[PDB]
């Protein structure tokens, strides 16, 4: 018996990552095996680690955690360095509007586990971790139980299926910090320290956990690995547009009729995600803005863009938060500012002070208590969070808010 | 002087033996301590540091950093209320108003019996089911005051 989880709606046009996770319940090892589960692992163990890296590279799979680095290439960089190597599954999630990873974890954990085993074998890692945010306790208990099921079926431990390949998967829990999703801060947390990002280079693939070559991959990226092995890289590449191939999970929330996770190809447009798949807007009201998590803001004039990694594409992690005509953009911007204020680790001065000031001044603007100096200060701080920043948070803390100032000036003007 | 009860000490040793290095168990241990006491007792930090083979200042810094840990208020049930963008858009204020009507407390406050504490939190990752709240490990979509009242009556 696991803790209560809300029943997030899930729908797929590809029947891949959501083949089982489209149903709101835990699918245990017997049900996973009945669908042909762990047969991709068996096929992978008859291949050389180098051939698996080649297949994952040729599939064109790119990281699903936000930076979109080619997966096969990341693995190639890691194995160019001597062992021991470590494999890490990043299940920290935590970005506003993003809930795609938890549905794989909580409903189809063996899909993730199988992908972790194949990936660890590919990079020569005998020790793997899942770092799951502390606010996903059910996901944690589900993963611990699924790992035990995999051990008893001989898919983990020493000499897996007589291959001579050894692997243990440890499940670590976060304890409240969004910054622990940043790959270097995640590694610090796994070492039992504060989640403070480290300056890069060195990159984790060279010096990560205990200063050893470490591959960190997002849950969704890993969940694709059993499909590339099972189908072959060529058949996997046939899914969706050839330049951004494979299934993609789209967490859709806000002012839509059917909020939830959608498994779709990346040539789907933002307009199709909202109107064709998520059932349109609540009360058929006009779309005002789409927040790409806490990263970007798209206006109603930008809905015909593809949901891919292209420069003119949606980008990010495919997180779709819909705001309609009556939603106040300044109030919405305040919530984004409050997120960054709460999550800066404070190591870098412009990030520390800038995230704090951006939220504090925006609150004064929102409440009608801002002086002319507060308005000018807010504009200045929003443009100055990034200088000297060690990690991505400082670089993006002002990004969405700046786009709302550029795309909705009339609304901002009524606060002046 | 402060000593962990054997039932908790056994659970802490199990986490310490789980990872390849003792110090990697720090967060699992602190989750265990909070689940047992309903907070992190300041006095628990020194014997925990000794078990992890870490300096006390290290452990103190870790507890201060990870904001799921509470060193100030003892509470049987932590009502974590999402105050982020989607939940704000969909009704965080209606949920907070319903919580105040039922429990008589506001965010950051603990009921007189020490039973419930409202904890405002960032995005809980269940945005499609906004406004979201947790009661310790259980997570729910808030529908209305009558629905919330029935949920909370299950925590005794
Ligand atoms: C502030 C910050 C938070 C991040 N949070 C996450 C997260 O929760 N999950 C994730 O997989 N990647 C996250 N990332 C990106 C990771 O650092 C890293 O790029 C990723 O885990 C690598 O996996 P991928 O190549 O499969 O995408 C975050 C990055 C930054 C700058
Ligand atoms: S940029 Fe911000 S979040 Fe990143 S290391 Fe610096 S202070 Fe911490
Ligand atoms: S914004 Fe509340 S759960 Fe995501
Ligand atoms: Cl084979
Ligand atoms: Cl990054
Ligand atoms: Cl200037
Ligand atoms: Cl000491
Ligand atoms: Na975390």
């Amino acid at each position: 018996s696991y803790p209560a989880i809300p029943r997030i709606y899930a729908e797929t046009t590809l029947n891949m990552l959501l083949k089982r996770a489209k149903k709101p319940r835990v699918h245990s090892i017997d049900e996973y095996l009945k669908d042909g589960g762990y047969q991709a692992l068996e096929k992978a163990l008859n291949m050389s680690p180098e051939e698996i890296i080649d297949w994952v590279d040729k599939s064109t799979l790119r990281g699903r955690g936000g930076a979109g680095f080619p997966t096969g290439k990341k693995w190639k960089f890691a194995v160019q360095n001597p062992g021991p190597r470590y494999f890490i599954c990043n299940a920290d999630e935590s970005e506003p509007g993003t809930f795609k990873d938890r549905i794989i974890i909580e409903r189809d954990p063996h899909l993730l586990i199988e992908g972790i085993i194949i990936s660890s074998y590919a990079i020569g890692a005998n020790e793997a971790y899942i770092y799951i945010r502390g606010e996903y306790p059910a996901g944690y208990y589900i993963l611990r139980d699924a790992i035990e099921e995999a051990k008893k079926k001989g898919f983990l431990g020493k000499n897996i299926l007589g291959s001579g390949f050894d692997l243990e998967i440890y499940v670590a829990r976060g304890a409240g910090a969004y910054i622990c999703g940043e790959e270097t801060a995640l590694i610090e947390s796994l070492e039992g320290k504060r989640g403070h990002p480290r300056l890069k280079p060195p990159y984790p693939v060279q010096k990560g956990l205990w200063g050893k070559p470490t591959v960190v991959n997002n849950v969704e990226t890993i969940a694709n690995v059993p499909f590339i092995i099972s189908m072959g890289w060529e058949e996997y590449r046939y899914i969706g547009p050839s330049d951004y191939a494979g299934p993609k999970l789209f967490p859709v929330s806000g002012k839509v009729k059917k909020p939830g996770v959608y498994e779709l190809p990346m040539n789907t447009t933002l307009r199709e995600v909202i109107f064709k798949y998520a059932g349109g807007t609540l009360g058929n009201k006009k779309v005002k803005a789409v927040f790409s998590g806490a990263l970007d803001c798209f206006s109603s004039e930008e809905l015909d863009i593809p949901m891919d990694y292209s420069p003119l594409g949606f980008g990010g992690t495919g997180t779709v938060i819909v705001l309609t005509e009556e939603d106040d953009i300044v109030e919405a911007a305040l919530k984004i500012a409050e997120f960054y204020e709460h999550e800066t680790c404070g190591q870098c001065t412009p990030c520390r002070v800038g995230c704090y000031e951006q939220a504090n001044l925006l609150e004064k603007i929102y409440k009608g208590e801002a002086t002319e100096q507060d308005w000018e200060g807010f504009d200045f701080v929003n443009r100055n969070i990034q200088p000297t920043s060690i990690c991505g948070l400082g670089a993006v803390a002002g990004r969405l808010i700046r786009q709302t100032l550029e795309k909705f000036p009339e609304e901002w003007e009524k606060y002046r | 002087e402060f000593e962990f009860p054997e039932e908790l000490k056994t659970k802490l040793q199990e986490h310490i033996n789980y990872f390849p290095k003792k110090r990697q168990a720090i967060l699992l241990c602190l989750h265990e301590i909070q689940n047992y006491y309903g907070y992190i007792p300041p006095e628990s930090l020194k014997p925990l540091a000794d078990m992890l083979e870490l300096p006390l200042n290290h452990v103190e810094g870790v507890v201060a950093f990870y904001d799921m840990f509470d060193r100030e208020d003892k509470a049987k049930y932590r009502i974590r209320v999402c105050v982020s963008i989607v939940c704000h858009l969909m009704g965080t204020n209606k949920l907070l108003k319903a919580l105040e009507n039922i429990l008589g407390i506001k965010p950051g406050e603990v009921t007189p019996d020490g039973k419930f504490k409202i904890v405002p939190v960032q995005c809980l990752g269940a945005c499609s089911e906004a406004p979201v709240f947790m009661v310790n490990d259980d997570e729910y979509k808030f529908e209305s005051e009558v629905q919330l009242n029935e949920i909370l009556s299950r925590y005794t």
